[PDB]
RNA sequence: GCGGUGGAAACUACCAAGCUGGAGUACGGUAGGGGCAGAGGGAAUUUCCGGUGGAGCGGUGAAAUGCGUAGAGAUCGGAAAGAACACCAACGGCGAAAGCACUCUGCUGGGCCGACACUGACACUGAGAGACGAAAGCUAGGGGAGCGAAUGGGAUUAGAUACCCCAGUAGUCCUAGCCGUAAACGAUGGAUACUAGGCGCUGUGCGUAUCGACCCGUGCAGUGUUGUAGCUAACGCGUUAAGUAUCCC
């Protein structure tokens, strides 16, 4: 169902880790900000889904707006198996890293 | 398919071309650009080695 | 996938440990490598080849190094001592 | 063996950490007993999933 | 198909048989076709047989041997190019040699077709010498 | 030798017309530390800031200079900094060479394989030329933790401008250039054709086997190790020749 589309563009598959204390506003504005990206991308944008919570290895360093704070163990695991152009990839990591509640977001291309 | 591979390599060479240029300091792709200027020189000395009127024609399409 | 042993003897100078080892979904033939008298590494030595098959599943790379560990460990006190 | 068809990617944490020791590092081709291009492969993977912390780069040693 | 077509047959023909396989193949254009026609005659060869692989029609060719010894083939065939592309040779009908007396021959390029030194001698013709075998 | 003239047309050349295996292209795959740019990463080291505790720490062939009661080192936390990227790493992959390995993205080179899908010799080499070209060097501006020419002190020493040790500047890194040399080494210019095998690795292709990963043979290309023939003064090289030949510098 996904080789419809990949004439014309390219396909991709962002991995994003998240705070763990809050469970509103969560799903909500990560997918408005998702809504930011169908802005940008307008492809078969499907398959958002969310992966549970669980202990990662070791994590430091949040870096909030002036916050500075926060040491983890935990996090929501998103991954967004999205689909788009291959230009303005760049914003959606600036996208992905200037925002409070994504931290660590790696994006990949699968073939 | 001659004329094929002269406008194919001009495309080629174009595309490249506005690659490098805001580019600058890939010293890899240097030698795309130039085997392929070499390539298609070979090519138009060929196809002027065989025609007259047919390599003006090379010449005036672009 | 066929199951395993480790074959010690001590001697008060001299350790020898033996491994034995098994065939995975894949039909191979181990020996039993013995580590020999001299101070050179017998725990990594076994270890190491157990990892090097992995033809050798967890447990019995597992179960074969404690059984070692524990003669190793038998050898250091009777060498420390005189046990015999 | 356990190639399981399925390709290896950083979200198949089962066939990976059987490639890591409990210390958590790589193990080579010839202990895995893989081709090259599995072993590359399960490197890139493995290497992608240590960057989201889900493999230690150092595990504490431990005793009895 | 490299730059010769006569060093093509011809360093074929020492590669062959140095390692002493008594089979040749190789491609049929005219002057290899005129050459092993004037040569199988000659005794250095046995036989030569056109075929067909994509349809391109080769010449195996059949050397010459003896009986079983420490090598099965006495007379070492010692084939030698003379005109070189970019240095051609060519002779009158008073150069035109006597190898080693006679012993070899020296296949040429007439104006009649290609020759040996026995049937350019009487013609008394003369042209671009090919290659002497001996 | 040169010239005139009459004949021959195989070879070089010429004229014309086809041909495809040479060479390309189109297409579908395919592997890659190929290059450059942007983001992101964590160990470790050093320094600083705190809590502890109190006499050495560090170093060596043995010492010493140094640092340390102004609290060193050690230990735990907090920052910051630059530089490099452990295991994977393989007698492995790629690049024309130099080189290239933390990951991800973008642009982009090059290779390999198949079908006839196309053109029809478009080929090879290359004087002079042009590009790139490890490291050290230099101009301009940043940056500077570690290491570290010069230098300085301690040691060994008859002596020590040296090996050892403690500090340590240029440099190392980056931006934009210049320089154009290296054991820039495979001590082997390039290209095509042909001439035993064994044991390998990498990439693809076919058939077997299952119907799916294997697994066997293979078609090629590349990489390695023993080795026939032949060559070689010998050592050795040996389908990736230093073999047999042809061309070009």
């Amino acid at each position: 169902p996904e080789p419809q589309c990949p004439p014309g563009l390219r396909q991709y598959e962002t991995m994003a880790v998240l705070r763990p204390d809050m469970t509103e506003d969560e799903r909500l504005t990560l997918t408005q900000k998702y809504e930011e990206l169908l802005v940008a991308g307008g492809a078969m944008y499907v398959e958002v889904f969310n992966r549970g919570v669980i202990p990662l290895a070791y994590s430091i360093k949040r870096k909030n707006k002036a916050g500075e704070t926060n040491n983890y163990l935990d996090g929501i695991y998103l991954l967004f198996t999205y689909f788009t152009k291959p230009e303005s990839i760049s914003p959606l990591e600036a996208a992905l890293v200037t925002d409070d509640d994504v931290i660590r977001s790696s994006s990949f291309k699968i073939r | 398919s001659v004329e094929f591979q002269v406008f194919c390599f001009t495309n080629k060479i174009r595309r490249l071309t506005l690659h490098l240029e805001l580019h600058k300091k890939d010293y890899s792709s240097q030698r795309g650009l130039r085997k392929t200027l070499g390539k298609r020189q070979r090519l138009l000395a060929y196809l002027l080695k065989i025609n007259g009127v047919r390599y003006k024609e090379l010449i005036s399409k672009l | 996938k066929p199951r395993l042993v480790l074959k010690f003897i001590w001697m008060e100078k001299n350790i020898g440990l033996a491994l034995d080892q098994t065939i995975p979904g894949h039909g191979t033939v181990p020996l039993s490598p013995y580590y020999f008298w001299p101070r050179k590494d017998a725990w990594e030595e076994l270890k190491v080849l157990l990892e090097n098959k992995p033809w050798i599943s967890q447990k019995q790379m597992i179960i074969l190094l404690n059984q070692a560990t524990d003669i190793i460990n038998l050898w250091q006190q009777s060498g420390g001592n005189l046990a015999s | 063996p356990i190639q399981s068809g399925d390709r290896i990617d950083y979200r198949n944490m089962s066939l990976i950490s059987r490639f890591i020791s409990e210390q958590g590092k790589i193990l080579s081709r010839r202990v895995n007993r893989l081709t090259l291009k599995q072993q590359r492969l399960i490197t890139s993977a493995i290497k992608q999933a240590r960057i989201l912390s889900l493999l230690p780069f150092l595990n504490n040693e431990k005793q009895f | 198909m490299g730059k010769d077509t006569i060093a093509d047959i011809i360093t074929c023909i020492r590669n062959a048989d140095m390692n002493r396989k008594g089979t040749v193949r190789i491609v049929s254009t005219n002057i290899t076709e005129n050459i092993v026609k004037i040569l199988l005659r000659e005794g250095f060869i046995e036989n030569a047989r056109k075929h067909q692989e994509r349809n391109k029609y080769f010449l195996v060719l059949t050397l010459r041997h003896r009986r079983n010894k420490k090598g099965p083939y006495l007379n070492t065939f010692h084939l030698k190019r003379v005109s070189r592309p970019g240095l051609r040779i060519y002779s009158n009908y008073q150069r035109i040699p006597r190898i080693l007396g006679g012993m070899g021959i020296a296949i040429l390029s007439t104006s009649r077709g290609i020759m040996t030194d026995r049937e350019a001698r009487l013609e008394g013709i003369g042209g671009e010498i090919l290659c002497y075998i001996w």
